[PDB]
Order: structure tokens, then C-alpha cells, then sequence
């Protein structure tokens, strides 16, 4: 019934800067405006509750200011865990209401993966199944195009791919490509190799392994 | 001789209104009182009385926020004493609060002022009893709950001063019903509630 | 000291109902108002309902009545949140809080809701030890592959959790109704073999708990 | 001292990849780079080398559209430094278009779908990388050269998108052989003649 | 700066073949399509065909295939157009276009190919002064009559070119083989005989530029 | 094979006046169509381009719209120099088909012949024939009768006539009227006059000289 409105939805910022995430809600809620950080698979913390109070343990530099409908919840000095997702969440009178939230990712200096790469396991080649998994691990931006080839340009699909979320400690991020041949056409090929392309170089990463169980 | 110590000493208080009651029965024996805050200079109160309940206030007041600590000698009645010492009291956090009380109600535009009476308690502020709320201070919070008689769902609201401003809807019969709650603590928490009320 | 527990894992069938429970430890629940709320997976946190223990009192979320009833058993300490007329609408994580006034001071871990109908499927953990030592760091990156599992989620831990500073858990990605989640700890090369590192899986919609040492 | 300047600076880029080669080989010397916009802050890049190549490709990407001037400061190796100047360049207008590849071809009926692989390039907007089909938008268009087996004289096809909707003449082998070309361009307008490939 | 050179005029014997040329100034026939374009005398536009001087390719509308032949000789940068097995009904102009891909942005002025017999016969160029003030306007007409040339075109102008306004240059008229164009300037009474007005005629086929004052 | 239908053949219309000129094609061609101006004895000009795009200095009262088979161009405010011949061009697949163009002619404001007779020149009776040329200069209807009278009534044939075009400046026509007698019938003669049959007036316009060297 009454509603809440967070505003931006997402904002990227830099190290040491100063960050200001806002809540309006549709009506006086008398400063029964808590703020809550939620790190990835992570149940949520309470930052700030009634309107500008810090709570457990929150560090200084976290503030919170409002009155009835202007709320604000304001970062001094960036840090790297705060790479979370903040909400506001009304508990003046029923129905409560947590606004949308607003996922803040730091922005930081380039970095480039450092790759690895893993051959079919002779335990899962028993089931009949393979899966090459390179791993793109501690980079920086969140962006990168990988591609698998087998026996040369012959690249392919059956490709997973999944991101993790900004570390908490560095702020960069590792990524993981995983191809699933199986026993039969890993068997049929040698040459096993992902690239990975990302502008901290401007030459593929290349990482590379050979079947060769001879 | 023979004149036994006590047992179940209990403190038993309600809006800061301390009452030490115990056993057992005095069988030919008379109990003195001391009170002291945390560990320190006793203070008898409760002079060779026979009941078992000694009346504390008066002491406990003087600092709500303390923690006092008691002990009952006991003495042979008629013709080194023993003593049993009461657990600790700290009267900001385990008082119970008294049952709340909507003192009055009337609409002030598109909706309902509702309003707590502002009890008064024992405690006693320059030679002024302080309220309930002047007492706690933004550390009680009243949690209103009102629903409309046609259905089962209720909704709730909180404040922390003594009224709410709650809109209703147009010719509709609203009950109510508001419990204290005091959010510090970690024990005696509520108060029971108070008698529901209904609207129109 | 204080704390809420919750099934962790929960499968189950469309049209069915669920009780899920979150248990109370180190505080009373006679004392406090305790809170459901739901959070479905690109989506932010919803309020469910709420609960005063003390006088078996309960409020909902308009969107909730009728598909929702909180309970709770002041006997064994615990709040119920129960769930009916199921839809794969239904399936994201339900937290359980504990609302002291001002705010919700104490949060259960997450009870993750799956409602379908495939089956349940242990994972199949299968190590990833280098083919050789990589050349990318001067210290090694060892890797452990979950994959055909089902439902949602397995806890990737290192060494019992002993070994947490290199890493990398990446979220699973459903291929035909199974996921593949995957993890990567990186250690010093002087510490493998020469140590013991031991990838352990949990996988609590199935009871199992799988202990890899690569 | 003598330390010779340098001599033969050459932009050497296809796909906005680019890097600047000079002359002649270090002889007890380094070399550092120094790139700016049109006449302007000079940035230095590669520092103090001793390889007469530079890649200056994270510069130029910032704004294909821009001209960049650079040059080298020779310096002595070993125990006011000479400099050439690079001659300017308009990314835009002068890398190389690579070679084209037809990237599929199926039969959408009474026709023949053929489509053009969007090229990724290192030019990146935002946290992307944009094709080159990005960069240069309709001012990109794809030749196509087909014809079928059975004779030497061949048929043409523009088109400013990626897939062509050719009508083919039933039953007949037909081979391809795709051209890009960036008509605003006045020189390096067009790109290889893409390996040729045909049906059955 | 750009530009398309022309042969202009043309006159060839029936059963012969010619190469006409187009020599491309301003930039390099390789990065361009070179195209050919008839055009009949009573009729419009005709696209002969193209040439790709980078990877020597050609297309050629199948009305002309066999007849002609598109070439090109990328170091002069010039583009060619051989006909054979020449009728009359070759006896046009042609033009070699510029395609940039998204159009023709420029043409070379046109050659008039003529497939004759009779033979080559320079102009008889008359000035045409009035025998009197001519009564007409309050300033004056002056006249050229170019007669028995033949092939085609004779281009005239007046003062080379600079008086250019009151021009009038009439088609030219068949009369037993030969032509016989003529051409009127109106200048001011007040200029002439007072300034010089010369028309010069201008017959490509035989290499003949004649200048008469009147 | 891919067929254009170009609608009007010719089409007379009038200052500040607008226009459309049609262009359909046998199969979607994509916009790849061009419009173009051909002035008489001109090498042709790229008005449209890509169906829509105004080109190389083109005015902005040109205008063209079009997608699939269906093209047309449109003058808005017809002007004196639009007086030539537009075709459409679609070059989107081999052959490039040209259309087969509408000539436009502006109708304007009627106006009568400034005439002007030429003796034969003294040199060209040198050769022994003569050609008196009369001009009808500047006239309004194209439309024009133009009569040889050798010595009265006894009027002639052996005259040679050709027309100008539309002007692209003035919107009017010339004319050039040549009788060829040889130096004979020349001298046999004394009155050589033009008649000139146009309705902006009612009566003959009559131009004469006498062959009097005496």
C-alpha cells in the first residue's frame, strides 16, 4: 500500500569516493527507514535503522539521513566490501516494504586473468563424459570473450560459462568456461585450448593441453 | 537452636514497584531485610517483620538503572543469624510492564488519532513522579495492532511518542489493541495487551 | 549465543504445500516478532509476513494471503512459514528474521524453496589437478568440478573451510535439468603435494556430503 | 655523444589493432614513444624500449575517429634526446579491413541465405567489445561475388547487414567469395576477397 | 581534384572493335568499381557492366556479354570498354561511372562512339555578323554556322568560353552524311563591334579547333 | 532479370509547382535505389542515393521515399533548371537496371520569337553554295511554324530546322531555320525572308534582307 522508491538501480564507483543511494516512500513513514546490505549468498546485515542510526558494528564511514519521505543512505570512502546490494526497507506500518535495492560495483585499475586450464579427469572419463575447464580467474573489467578450439580454428559450443561477483578484497572478478565433450569425441581429438580475449592485453589468452595418454 | 534461612526469594515488580516476597512462613522466627546496589553497603529495610514480602521501592528508585542485590536474615522469635541472599535486580530490564491503555481517540481529517495514556510510575525525578515514557525515553516502542471487524487480517503500526495516525476506512467498524514493547531488553520485552476497543 | 536455523534444502512438487521452519536459539520467541521474507533469484527481497509469538498475532503482505500462514510452536521455539498451492512462482529463498523493534537484528541462513518435479540427483565431484604445474602464478591453482546435480545448493568448501584465502566458488548453470557449479583454491606450489588439499561437498537436498582430495 | 633519431615510422594496424614500427634497429640505444591526439598532451607509452615496434592500440581505441600523431625519442643505451615524429592517422579511415569469412548459408526456400561473421573488434564502448559491424555501421558494405560452377561470368550482391536473400537456379553448384568496403572512405576502402566456397 | 578522362569522339568501320579508355585522375581505380554506361541518341541509359580493379573481377549485363569486355590496367589507373562485331546500333555515348557502393559519384564526360563508313570530314565554320542592326532587341545577335563535319559532336563556344549567358548551340541536322550545327550569341548592341565576340568550334574527331571573330 | 518500371514517360508542369516520379521494382531491391538528372548533353547527376539520401550538393526540395518495389522522387517546388530527364538506377544485385526515365518540361508563361535573318556569308559564297540562317530565339510554346519565301508566295523547301530545349534559366525555346540555296539560285534571287507562325501574336513574324551587293 505504501510504497518505496530506491533509486539508481545499479552504479559503479570508484575506491574512496563518496556514494549516495536514495529512498522515497509515498508517504511520511516517520524515519522507520532501515538500510540493509546484502553480499552475494549472504542473508542480509543491517546497516541503518531508524532513519540515521548505525547499528552492529557498521563501520563510520556508512550514514544515513531523512525525514517522512526523503531517506539517504551515503558511503564516505569507498572501500572494496561494499560491493554489495543495499536495501531500504519501511517497517513504519503494515504491509513492510524494502525497496528495490541498488547494486553498487567498484571500479578499479585493469587487471588480467591469470588462466589454468584442466583435462578430463580419468575418474569422470569412466562415466564416458568429458569436461575441459579453464579457469579466468582475478580480472578486471567484468568483461572478457572466451572460445574454445579443438585441433585448431575448429572452435565449438557445449561451453558453460559462469562470473562470479566483484571479490570483496580486490574487486576483480574470475570467471570459469567449461566445454563437455564426451570419452568419444575428446578421444577423437588432441588438442584442447580456450582464448581468452580481454583488453589488458592485445593478444589472446591462449592456455593449451594435449591428449596424449601414450 | 533452630530458626531456618529462607528460600524463593523473588523479586516481583511492575512499573518499577519492587517487592521482595519469600518463604517460608516464619514458624516462630522474624526476618530483617538488607538491600545494597551492586556489592556494597547494606541497608536494612524491612525491621523483624513476620510477612514475607518487603516492600523495596523506595530504594530501587533512586537509580532504576542499577543493579541491586538483597539478602533476608533470619531471627528466632520469642523467648550470627541466618541469611539467604536474593538474586540480582536491575530494574530497567526486568520490570514488567504494566497492561497499556488506549486513553482516547478522535479522527483528525482522512484519519484516526489513536493515543496511549502516559502512565505514571514510582520513580521519582527532582520531587516529580516520572512517566513510563519519561522514564524510557525513545526506548519504548507501542506497537499498535487495529483490523476491521468485517474481517479476520489484521495490520499493525509503531510508534515511539504516544499516538498514531492511522487512516481507516470510510464507514467502517475498526477494533484496536497496543502493546508495549521495550526494544533494549532482552528478557521481560512486552507488556500484555491492552483490552481491545472497537470503532464504529 | 542467539541464532535461527532453516532446512537449507527443500524440494518439491507443484500443487503440494510446505512448512519450511527456522529455529530459535539463545533468545525467546515469546519475546520478539518474528519475520518471514522471500527472495526469488534476479529478484530483490520481499516481506512475507510477521509473527508476535507472544500473543499469537500474525500480519501478511497483501500478495501473500492465502498462499502464506506463519506459525510457531513456543514449545520448541520455532516459527513456521507455510507455503500452498505451489507454482514454480514459489521457488527462491526464504529467510527467517527477528524483529526487535527498531530492526530485524538476526537473520537464518537462507531454506532454498525448489518446487518441480525431476528428481532429486547427488552431484558427482570430480577433481581438477593440474596437468602439470601452470604457468601463471608462482603458486598453483587446484580445482574441484560439481556437476549433474539437483536441486539447488551445494556448499563448496577447502580443507573443512580451513583453506579460504584463494577461493573461487562460481554459481551452478542449469544443462538438462542438472546444474554445474564449480570451485577453484589456489595455493602455493610449495604446498601441494607437499600438503594435503581436500576439496568437500555438500549437497543438502540429498543428505550427502562428498570429500574429494585432488 | 651520437645516438641516431629515428627513421621509417610506420602504422602498421588491421581491425584497429595497431602498432607503430620504426627505424632502424637500437644500436646502444632505447627508444620511448610518445602518441598524442591531434597536436596535443603527448603521452608516452612504451618506455625506453629497445624493440621498433609500439603497440599503441589502447590509445587509438579510445576514439577510432581521432587522428593521433606520435613519436619516438631516440636514447643512448648503456653507460634533449633526438626524436622523429610518426606521420598522423585516422584509425577510421586507415586499418586494414582483415580478410572476410562467410560464416553460414542455409536455404530459406526458393532462395539461398548466405551470412557475412560480424568481426569482433578490440574497439570497446562501454564494458564491450563492438564488432566491427559496430564501429562503422551502414557505412559498411558487404560485396558479394557468386556464380555457379557451370560457367567463368559471375553475379553481384550489396548488401549493409550481414545476411544476403539471393534466388538460385534449381539444382546448380554455386560458389561465393565475399568483399567488404567502407564507402566513406577515400583509400583503404575495401578488404581480401573472402575464401570461396560453394554448394553442391 | 577527382576525375574521369574521356576519348570524346570516335568514328569506327562496322565489323571492327575498339577499345575506348578511361583514365581516372584523383584517386585509385583499385579501391573503386569502375562501371560502363550506353546511352543510344532517342533513348536513355544502359549499364554495359562493372569492373572490381582490385581483385580483377567484372559483371556484365547478359545483353551485353560477348560483345563487350570491361578491363583495367591498375598502374596507368585506367578502366577499358572493348566492343566488337560493331552495327550502328553500337553507334552511342559512353560513360565510366565511379561506384563508391552507394552510388555513381562521378562520370566521365561521354565518348561518342560512331560505327561508320564515311570518312572523317573537319568543320566549315561561318560567322554570322547581321547585315544590319539587327531589329529584335535592343541589343544584338550574333550567329556560327559549323557546317559538312562529320562524326559527331562539334562543341562550341563563344570567347572561349567566357561570354556564356545569351548562348543558343542548336542540334545538329543530317544532310547527306555531314552535320551542320549552328550556335547564336545576344550580346549588347553597346559591345559589338565595340569588344571582341568569337565563336570557337571544336571538332574532337579530327583534332580541329577554329576560332572565327565575326 | 530484375525488372524497373519507371511512371511518367514525360511530364509538363509549372513553376513552384510539385511533382512525383515513380520508380517500381519487380522484387524487393532494398533501397537500393538512385535517382538521377540528366540535363541535355550532360553526363548524369546523383540527386537520391539509398532510396532517401540527398547527395553531392543536391537541393532540398529533392526528395525521395521508398522500401521494397515501390520508389519515388519528388520535386517540391519545380524550378527553372529541373528541366531534364530523371531515371532511377537499382544496383542492389546484377545487372544494374536503370529505369527508362520521365523527361519533365515546365510550362510557363507564353512569349513570342525574337527573329533574326543571316545573308550568306561572302565566304561561303566563295564555295559557291549559301545558307541564310534565321534564329527564333527565346519562344513560348515549343510549338512553332516556320516558312521560307524566296521572292514572294514562291516560298521553299531545302531548309534544315532544329529546336533548342526547355531553358534551364528563362523556361523558353529557340529555334534555328536554315535554307541552303547555292550561290545560283542565290543570285537568281533578290527578297529572302522567314515566316514565323506562332499565336502570341495573330500575324505572321516576317524577318527579311535582300541579296543587294551593289
Amino acid at each position: 500500500d505504501i510504497k518505496m522508491t530506491q533509486s539508481p538501480s545499479s552504479m559503479y564507483a570508484s575506491l574512496g569516493e563518496r556514494v549516495t543511494i536514495t529512498c522515497k516512500a509515498s508517504q511520511d513513514i516517520r524515519k522507520y527507514l532501515n538500510w540493509y546490505q546484502q553480499k552475494p549468498w549472504k542473508s542480509p546485515k543491517t546497516l541503518i535503522y531508524y532513519a540515521t542510526s548505525l547499528a552492529d558494528g557498521v563501520p563510520s564511514r556508512f550514514s544515513g539521513s531523512g525525514s517522512g519521505q526523503d531517506y539517504s543512505l551515503t558511503i564516505s570512502s569507498l572501500e572494496s566490501d561494499d560491493t554489495a546490494t543495499y536495501y531500504c526497507l519501511q517497517h513504519g506500518e503494515s504491509p513492510y516494504t524494502f525497496g528495490g535495492g541498488t547494486k553498487l560495483e567498484i571500479n578499479r585499475a585493469d587487471a588480467a586473468p591469470t588462466v589454468s586450464i584442466f583435462p578430463p579427469s580419468s575418474e569422470q572419463l569412466t562415466s564416458g563424459g568429458a569436461s575441459v575447464v579453464c579457469f579466468l580467474n582475478n580480472f578486471y573489467p567484468k568483461d572478457i570473450n572466451v572460445k574454445w578450439k579443438i585441433d585448431g580454428s575448429e572452435r565449438q559450443n557445449g561451453v558453460l560459462n559462469s562470473w562470479t561477483d566483484q571479490d570483496s578484497k580486490d574487486s576483480t572478478y574470475s570467471m570459469s568456461s567449461t566445454l563437455t565433450l564426451t570419452k568419444d569425441e575428446y578421444e577423437r581429438h588432441n588438442s584442447y585450448t580456450c582464448e581468452a580475449t580481454h583488453k589488458t592485453s592485445t593478444s589472446p589468452i591462449v592456455k593449451s593441453f594435449n591428449r596424449n595418454e601414450c | 537452636t533452630n530458626t531456618v534461612a529462607a528460600y524463593n526469594l523473588t523479586w516481583k515488580s511492575t512499573n518499577f514497584k519492587t517487592i521482595l516476597e519469600w518463604e517460608p512462613k516464619p514458624v516462630n522466627q522474624v526476618y530483617t531485610v538488607q538491600i545494597s546496589t551492586k556489592s556494597g553497603d547494606w541497608k536494612s529495610k524491612c525491621f523483624y517483620t513476620t510477612d514475607t514480602e518487603c516492600d523495596l521501592t523506595d530504594e530501587i528508585v533512586k537509580d532504576v538503572k542499577q543493579t541491586y542485590l538483597a539478602r533476608v536474615f533470619s531471627y528466632p522469635a520469642g523467648n550470627e543469624p541466618l541469611y539467604e541472599n536474593s538474586p540480582e535486580f536491575t530494574p530497567y530490564l526486568e520490570t514488567n510492564l504494566g497492561q497499556p491503555t488506549i486513553q482516547s481517540f478522535e479522527q483528525v481529517g482522512t484519519k484516526v488519532n489513536v493515543t496511549v495514556e502516559d502512565e505514571r510510575t514510582l520513580v521519582r525525578r527532582n520531587n516529580t513522579f516520572l512517566s513510563l515514557r519519561d522514564v524510557f525515553g525513545k526506548d519504548l516502542i507501542y506497537t499498535l495492532y487495529y483490523w476491521k471487524s468485517s474481517s479476520s487480517g489484521k495490520k499493525t503500526a509503531k510508534t515511539n511518542t504516544n499516538e498514531f495516525l492511522i487512516d481507516v476506512d470510510k464507514g467502517e467498524n475498526y477494533c484496536f489493541s497496543v502493546q508495549a514493547v521495550i526494544p533494549s531488553r532482552t528478557v521481560n520485552r512486552k507488556s500484555t495487551d491492552s483490552p481491545v476497543e472497537c470503532m464504529g | 549465543e542467539i541464532q535461527l536455523q532453516q532446512s537449507g534444502a527443500e524440494l518439491v512438487r507443484p500443487g503440494a504445500l510446505v512448512k519450511l521452519s527456522c529455529k530459535a536459539s539463545g533468545f525467546n520467541i515469546k519475546d520478539y516478532y518474528m519475520h518471514w521474507v522471500k527472495q526469488r533469484p534476479e529478484q530483490g527481497l520481499e516481506w512475507i509476513g510477521l509473527i508476535d509469538p507472544e500473543n499469537g498475532n500474525t500480519i501478511y503482505d497483501p500478495k501473500f494471503q492465502g498462499k502464506a500462514s506463519i506459525t510457531a510452536d513456543t514449545s520448541s521455539n520455532t516459527a513456521y512459514l507455510q507455503l500452498s498451492s505451489l507454482t514454480s512462482e514459489d521457488t527462491a529463498v526464504y529467510y527467517c528474521a527477528r524483529d526487535n523493534s527498531y530492526y530485524f537484528d538476526y537473520w537464518g541462513q537462507g531454506t532454498t524453496l525448489t518446487v518441480s518435479s525431476a528428481k532429486t540427483t547427488p552431484p558427482s565431484v570430480y577433481p581438477l589437478a593440474p596437468g602439470s604445474a601452470a604457468q601463471t602464478n608462482s603458486m598453483v591453482t587446484l580445482g574441484c568440478l560439481v556437476k549433474g546435480y539437483f536441486p539447488e545448493p551445494v556448499t563448496v568448501t577447502w580443507n573443512s573451510g580451513s583453506l579460504s584465502s584463494g577461493v573461487h566458488t562460481f554459481p551452478a548453470v542449469l544443462q538438462s535439468d542438472l546444474y554445474t557449479l564449480s570451485s577453484s583454491v589456489t595455493v602455493p606450489s610449495s604446498t601441494w603435494p607437499s600438503e594435503t588439499v581436500t576439496c568437500n561437498v555438500a549437497h543438502p537436498a540429498s543428505s550427502t556430503k562428498v570429500d574429494k582430495k585432488i
